[PDB]
RNA sequence: UCGAGAGGGAAACAGCCCAGAGCAUCGACUAAGGCCCCUAAGCGUACGCUAAGUGGGAAAGGAGCCGACAAUGUAGCGGGGCUCAAGCGUACCGCCGAAGUCGUGUCAUUGCGUGAUGGGUAGGGGAGCGUCGUGUGCCGGGUGAAGCAGCCGCGGAAGCGAGUUGUGGACGGUUCACGAGUGAGAAUGCAGGCAUGAGUAGCGAUACACACGUGAG
RNA sequence: GGAGCGGAGUGAAAUAGUACCUGAAACCGUGUGCCUACAAGCCGUGGGAGCGUUCGUGACUGC
């Protein structure tokens, strides 16, 4: 019953978005969405927010709309884009500053 | 039951119906029988080692397939020098099927 | 005329990278480091490819005097023995009789035991 | 065709005990760690364990000839500043023989990961009682040949 | 050296390499090194080389008959359709060679368009264009220009 | 100090394994 | 001899001892050196010497011994152990031991089926692989070209496949010649991308707290 | 909230979605077969048991 969605172009480091991700793997759907829900990482929302949509592509696409016999089939975090801006410092010179983004994709499945 | 025969300067172990790989033997075709000079015969506790008897006996085979093995891949290298040969080399050999040994 | 050596460069670098596919760390990844390293790992087959076949004679005469002393005569002596009853036989297969048929092999040694002279040491 | 080489069950373990009342301390090693090694049977493989289990009694009463009883010392430091201790045998072989026929055994064997486990296979006892008798032991003399 | 600026040595104990000039031949943007140049590729070769050549590849073509001559192309008006079917008579070969004299308006006008057929006078019969037909047709008029 | 070479693949993912976050 | 020399031995040890590697071989005999265990082969046979672990370092000199004596840890046999020699001397017997030689198969240079020959840096000569383009003849392509990723085969090498699968979606193969911006792994080389250091240092000089409100926050 | 995404639709083709023809390597992940916590490793190579969606891995051992 795999449904799933990503977000694309989430302005949160890859290793960051994973420390989150890492958690959420296999488990309840909604046992998921109450560990997001109290996690002290800034990561977690938008994680959570693409752990809606899925849940709401389950629901309304594939009319699946018990959403409590669903876990977490897949869930992993691609680089992305990087910007690269740079930074003053002492005696002239300058230091790159890479700003990282991520694609955060999530997998739902019936159990 | 089984005779040890000597095939190309490399002895063997065979018993009828083997098919056993020698050195090329390129006297002899696809179908051709050829005899094989015995180095000892063992038959259950019968164990004939007596060369003057092993000379009359001759293992008979017959020429199953000429073939060549896999492909071996050789490099010479000395540092620092710039030396580097590279070769490569097939050994081609023949299967032959052992059908007697005669007694 | 400009010639772009993309198509033509690629086509050892393929090579060596199937080559190198199996090495640990960095060896099976970076086309300098792998061919670096596959020149070592043709370097030691070709030794080590000719260097078995004492290595393995060293295994067969391992098995051969530990047989040999199984039946009260010593390799040193076992093969002079055999020598001098002309029974010639490889000691590729004269291991293999030890392991499977030790009747076989327990049958040479009588041979090669008789083939001796009667005292050993006496000047020949 | 190829040479025969031993899988895991052609392996068949005995159990020898070598009594070493009054024999040579470097004759009793040698024939223990042959023993050990699996050296001395057909089915020898240089990379498989085929010995059999060494018992050995009397362990302390290894005759040990010349003036080796108060020169030979057994060293072993620990890595800290000034941390060698040597122990002549005399000492050594009075209150701890079992100690010392193990590191002569031990010595005579491969120092990889599997002549440690050759050398798990070598019991030794100061007594002539070894707790091992329920393994059927049979007694092993030291012989030469022709 | 005609690359447009590099003028200027980059920089000095910098800790990188050295260099003379932005535009050497390392450098992206840089200079060709041994690169090409005009030149004029013509040979000399012997009058009597290219000749003896000329009389070899005509010879050639007689030896398996295939010089061919016409006392003309075509008769009175120019018509691509007359050459068309004279050349379609005399062989259905893929290459072709037509040797008239340039005052000859009508066969070359007739015979240019033909696609396979290529048209010489006959002071400028070459070796490369009688090797690479299959047939030679010279009209009465071309064949004793040439020959004489 | 200065890294004196780059650190293996290996050595680099021991340690982050250890910079992970806990269940709730 | 190394340089330009692989292989075996001397524990490791370019220059010492043995020996000159075309390629394959799960056959045999040997060279230097060895045959108690590590480690292949002798706890070899017979006579004699050594009591010092001499062997396993050294002098004048003194009666195999003394003389003998530096600094991280045994540390001057490679280690274990060795006088019940596994030490030295002299004979006898045998065996292990290399890419040496013989045996077997196969390729190449050279002289006349046969003889010799084929380690190699600087360097000299010869024969070729691959990329792009041109002329020429013969061919392929929406029935799926180039390019990329595999699979299965092929060549003595550079490499190949008018074999095949996937991706891809419009250009290629090949004979004989011809031309070259024709082959990169190094120049503290050049440009772009991305790693390691690392979720580490830093976040730029003194104090903000509470209530309500807006707000998805 | 938006961004973005899952269905749907256009298109021959939507991992052709205005970040867009082809999409290599370094680099980063998910799953999966094997090995790996008594071991000293120019990371390979010879011998070799075991396990498994000839092939993949490689306990142990020689160099």
């Amino acid at each position: 019953m795999e449904a799933r969605a990503q977000a694309r172009y989430i302005r949160v480091t890859p290793m960051k978005a994973r420390r989150v991700v890492d958690l959420i793997r296999g488990m309840d759907a909604t046992e998921a969405q109450a560990v997001l829900r109290f996690a002290p990482q800034a990561a977690s929302v938008p994680v959570k927010k693409v752990l809606d949509s899925a849940i709401a592509n389950a629901a309304h696409n594939y009319d699946h709309t018990d959403a409590s016999s669903l876990f977490i089939s897949e869930a992993f975090v691609d680089e992305g884009p990087t910007l690269k801006r740079f930074r003053p410092r002492a005696q002239g010179r300058a230091y790159r500053i890479r700003k990282r983004t991520s694609h955060i994709t999530v997998v739902v499945s019936s159990k | 039951m089984y005779a040890i025969v000597r095939s190309g300067g490399r002895q063997h172990k065979v018993a009828v119906g083997d098919i056993v790989e020698v050195d090329k033997i390129s006297t002899a075709k696809v179908g051709d029988t050829v005899e094989l000079s015995t180095l000892l015969v063992v038959d259950g506790d019968a164990v004939t080692s007596d060369p003057w008897v092993l000379a009359g006996i001759k293992v008979q085979a017959e020429v199953v397939d000429h073939h060549k093995g896999a492909k071996i891949d050789i490099l010479r290298y000395k540092n620092k020098t710039g030396y580097r040969r590279r070769q490569g080399h097939r050994q081609q050999y023949t299967a032959i099927k052992v059908t007697a040994i005669p007694t | 005329a400009r010639v772009k050596r993309a198509v033509n460069a690629h086509k050892k670098r393929r090579a060596i990278l199937e080559q190198a596919s199996g090495y640990r760390g960095q060896r099976s990844r970076l086309y300098r480091k792998a061919k670096e390293q596959v020149t070592h790992s043709l370097v030691y087959n070709y030794n080590d490819r000719k260097k078995r076949k004492g290595d393995f004679r060293q295994l067969w005469i391992q098995r051969i005097n530990a047989a040999a002393r199984a039946n009260g005569i010593t390799y040193n002596r076992f093969i002079q023995g055999l020598k001098a009853a002309n029974v010639e036989v490889d000691r590729k297969i004269l291991a293999e009789l030890a392991v499977n048929d030790a009747n076989a092999f327990a049958a040479l040694v009588e041979v090669a035991q008789k083939a001796l002279p009667s005292d050993v040491n006496a000047p020949k | 065709m190829r040479t025969y080489s031993p899988k895991p069950g052609d392996v068949t373990r005995q159990w020898h005990v070598i009594d070493a009342q009054d024999v040579v301390l470097g004759r009793l090693a040698t024939t223990a760690a042959t023993l050990l090694r699996g050296k001395h049977k057909p089915i020898y493989a240089p990379h498989v364990d085929a010995g059999d289990f060494v018992i050995i009694i009397n362990a302390d009463k290894v005759h040990l000839s010349g003036n080796k009883r108060t020169q030979k010392m057994a060293y072993r430091h620990s890595g800290y500043p000034g941390g060698l201790r040597s122990v002549r045998y005399d000492d050594l072989l009075a209150n701890n023989p079992e100690k010392a026929v193990e590191k002569a055994v031990k010595g005579m064997l491969p120092k990889n990961s599997l002549g440690r486990q050759m050398l798990s296979k070598l019991k030794v006892y100061a007594g002539e009682n070894h707790p091992h008798a329920a393994q059927q032991p049979v007694p092993f003399e030291i012989t030469q040949v022709a | 050296g005609e690359v447009r600026g590099g003028g200027k040595k980059p920089y000095r104990g910098t800790g990188r390499a050295r260099q003379g000039s932005t535009r050497a031949p390392q450098f992206a943007g840089g200079g060709v090194v041994h690169g090409p140049v005009p030149r004029d590729y013509s040979q000399r070769t012997p009058k009597k080389m290219k000749a003896a050549a000329l009389r070899g590849a005509l010879s050639d073509r007689a030896r398996h008959s295939r010089i061919h001559v016409v006392t003309g192309v075509v008769e009175g008006e120019i018509s691509t359709k007359a050459a068309k079917t004279l050349f379609g008579k005399i062989s259905e070969r893929k290459n072709l060679l037509l040797v008239v004299e340039r005052s000859d308006e009508a066969a070359w006008l007739s015979a240019r368009n033909l696609p396979q057929v290529h048209i010489l006078e006959p002071g400028q019969l070459n070796t490369y264009d009688v090797l690479v037909s299959d047939d030679v047709v010279f009209t009465k008029a071309a064949f004793e220009s040439f020959v004489s | 100090a200065v890294p004196k070479r780059k650190m293996s693949r290996s050595n680099t993912r021991h340690r982050r394994s250890q910079w992970k976050a806990a269940v709730p």
